[PDB]
């Protein structure tokens, strides 16, 4: 499947092709990344809501299947295809 | 409901883990639906079993029972195929009167599911420290 | 021939991933999944070899990419 | 850890219910630590009990919860108890078990209690077919 | 076959309401399959049981619909009354499929005839 | 009501054949109304009996279809075997018309569902 | 898997015979799943039964087939049964057995049942010398 | 027939396998013809045994019995020569009345040989899932 | 033994020297191969009839001992000598 | 000195074959069958060495050649 998101121009939004709820629970399979242009990408949010420890509380992500957003940067699925999304 | 593959996400100590359970059919002798993980060597498989018992002449009380079992494998010295060393069990039993509404049963289920994530239970199960 | 050495955890778990997504291997049974470039594993040194910026990351079977290695250019 | 107030959130079928549990000490005869509802009469209160054991074979962890249904008494001023809703959990671990295995078992059970299979076989009592 | 959810439709006195049954497991001792509704309290709930026997072959179906009031004294609702139906077929080991299908389709057509909707609904004995 | 000729249609395994019943008088001793086919010898003939009781109210319906071979030795045909069905409802004296119509229409809809056309025709026990 | 219709092909000595088996449910007293002939009276039908077991030592798999010979009755209209032809198969596996070993055993038996040795010691009952 | 080497092709899980069985002679004490695979260490050999029993005064019914046995070897830790860890058995028993024609026996044999390849049996034997 | 087949000029035919039924069952020991001139050979049919999974259904092979054919390419035995057959 | 590395299955089975047919080896007991060119086996790396286009294939004792390795020229 293909993953698309908003252009380089706060609240970002990433949208996948088909649904992303693969679990019997209500858990999505999206991850958010950021990188300084001279460093490796850093995991920000996994399960689309968990806010991995070690990140400031300002990064709050939310969203159901096919409609995800990040409030105040790559969007990546990690279940089947492991494809990223080009964006600022 | 119908037995289907059950995918459980956000499990494990760190919360970054998945477990896919494939159905294995309902045993007609005792009415126990079985779920197992996809593997060979049937002695090295995760197992989940659920069952519901109608009130008979002796019990007269609904009972829901859930059992999970996780074996661990270790290739011992001087041996070729892996064996089973330790077993980890967990047994859940519910009891509901014939006049129990849906709200009470849902409340009990969600209360247990939320208790199993409080710091008291994670400390008493992960580290085995008694509640003192 | 690109190498990635993992230290700080038991190497047998945590499928190792490569991103410019390229591929993945499992340090148990050597299962591979490709997107010209092959991968091998070394048990003793806990190193992942990439035969031909390339990043090296590890994750569970269905989990997120936790830690990212540095590039090689 | 320590017997503090446990404030469970998002309980119930609708997903918006809270339960506040206060400590009630530890029984010195069997070591069971108790938790009870916040503002309930001691005869109409929701109870939770946990206790761990030690070998003398395997470490046994047991959690018991109990929920009575207090109907408003027709004539009397003291509401009686009509029904009880029980739930028991029993973990069992070998003395050589690591922390990851036990945490995996606990989180697996917590995730199973939210799957459609169990929410259908517990709320509506329909066995899996 | 195998127990699955059963959704009867068009049933009722007027033919509008529908009823959905949910399987509830075969009893191992006597092999009596069970089906029950989904909604109400487990003690105030319509249920259906079908049990094919083995040797003469016997097929026996039971249905009961309990109706509950709310007693003034108590908050809990109690079973005021319930209505039963007990259908039992009996076939010989040499009977073919066409003979057994005729009886079931004939009985299922009598219950939709004016003879039996005036002898069960209004309770008029046939004369 | 009053006994009249009853013409069931669409019955059968395939749903094409039809069956016509002819009234044969109420038995005075127990008030069991009778209906029977028209064609064959009186001893080789499908018959239906319905008897509404009075006090709990009981409605009991019986049907039997006898199948006959021609024995080699004799010219007369004999009853080789027959298949029975015994439906018995039971209602309380306080039951309304809408409760009794629900049971009859529910039973008449179970017999046309895959649960019971695979447990009577092919005799597969439900599990 | 699932109890569906099993259409066996190329049965018989001549190699051109078909048998269609319909499901007949699972016995809830011992878990044996049954299969029976398509258009046969329940007293003159070919039967097949399979059932697996679980340790409580080894996993036991048992397959039983049964074939009656229905002679046309001389006087009566109901053909009776004169002879029965039985065949029983019993697999036994350790709980540590892999899938390849069990598949190898099954395919080895299926290939043996077609070798000249067995087709001569089963069709004509000549012991191997 | 006569005991000769039996070469079985198209066996195994994938269907790409062969098994050559060499004769080992007929036991006169109980009339059991034995076939074995060519190897050393007689405890690590595949075995196949067939036998036919005539109707005696007690049985009065023909019986054909086929047994196969596959042992597996594993060189354990601190040991030099391989041992046997697991055993895999399969027992087949036929019963035929004295008046059973050739067609019935051939039908039974071929029916069993075709059942052992249906998806139901491959799922119930390879994966041990009960027929549900 | 020697394996021969039809010239470079549908239904091909490969013929061996002696018989190829080596099993107690009725199973032949022939395999069919094809190769793009810049790739490794690909197994098409084994046991002369099985049609290995991963190939289109148009390749239907058949034949008893010493007389094999392929309908709409090397013929190879894999029991004793493992020799191929030159052909188109 | 031509090498062939097998990955994706247990190396102990599956006699390894070489085709320009040249020869075969068994990774258990090192049994060889030749048609000037010798073969050796390496347990640790699961590699087959061919001492002197050459193809590398694996098959059972009496089965067909399943997977073919690439040539070396």
């Amino acid at each position: 499947i293909v993953m698309s998101q908003s252009p380089s121009s706060v609240s970002m939004s990433c949208k996948s092709s088909q649904s992303l709820l693969y679990s019997s629970n209500q858990k999505n399979y999206l991850a958010w990344f950021q990188q300084k242009p001279g460093q490796s990408p850093k995991l920000l949010i996994y399960w689309a809501s968990t806010r991995e420890s070690g990140v400031p509380d300002r990064f709050t992500g939310s969203g159901s299947g096919t409609d995800f957003t990040l409030t105040i940067y790559y969007c990546h699925q990690y279940y089947s295809y492991y494809t990223f999304g080009g964006g600022t | 409901a119908k037995l289907e593959t059950v995918t459980l996400g956000n499990i494990g100590k760190d919360g970054k883990q998945t477990l896919v359970l494939n159905p294995r059919g309902v045993n007609p002798t005792n009415g126990v639906a079985s779920l197992s993980q996809a593997g060979a060597v049937p002695a090295l498989e995760k197992r989940v079993t659920v069952s519901v018992s109608q009130p008979s002449r002796n019990r007269k009380n609904y009972k829901v029972q859930v059992k999970i079992q996780n074996p661990t494998a270790c290739t011992a010295n001087g041996s070729c195929d892996p064996s089973v060393t330790r077993q980890a069990y967990a047994d859940v039993t519910f009891s509901f009167t014939q006049y129990s509404t849906d709200e009470e049963r849902a409340f009990v289920r969600t209360e247990l599911a939320a208790l199993l994530a409080s710091p008291l239970l994670i400390d008493a199960i992960d580290q085995l420290n008694p509640a003192y | 021939k690109l190498s990635c050495k993992a230290s700080g955890y038991t190497f047998t778990t945590h499928w190792m991933h490569w991103v410019q997504w390229v591929g993945r291997i499992d340090p148990n049974s050597g299962n591979t999944n490709y997107n010209k470039a092959t991968l091998t594993v070394d048990k003793s040194s806990s190193t992942v070899y990439m035969r031909l910026v390339y990043f090296c990351a590890r994750a569970y079977d269905y989990g997120p990419f936790d830690y990212w290695g540095q590039g090689t250019t």
